[PDB]
């Protein structure tokens, strides 16, 4: 069992070139999370000496 | 064989023996022993998840 905790910053910039429009999009950005990671994991084995 | 200066008698007839060492042959005893060994293995497995 798990459970993963991400989490996360940023920061961004753009600028669209047009004829009369201009504008300047800077960002910055954030994201967490709470999420559950489990497995069933089965196996065999055959060891042949 | 009583030598002859021993046939008078007046003189004594017997003999002086020793023993003399000429060689001597110590030989340690110890054991060895050698071995040589070789093995194979298959090993077949199964993982699910």
């Amino acid at each position: 069992t798990s459970r993963t905790h991400t989490s996360e910053v940023h920061g961004n910039a753009e600028v669209h070139a047009s004829f009369f429009d201009i504008g300047g999009s800077v960002s910055a950005g954030f994201s967490n999370s709470n999420s559950s990671t489990v497995a069933i994991d089965h196996s065999l084995s055959l060891a042949g000496e | 064989n009583v030598s002859p200066e021993a046939r008078h008698p007046l003189v004594a007839a017997y003999p002086i023996v020793h023993v003399d060492m000429e060689n001597i042959i110590l030989s340690k005893n110890e054991d060895q022993s050698t071995q040589n060994t070789d093995s194979q293995t298959r090993t077949i497995s199964k993982n699910t998840s």
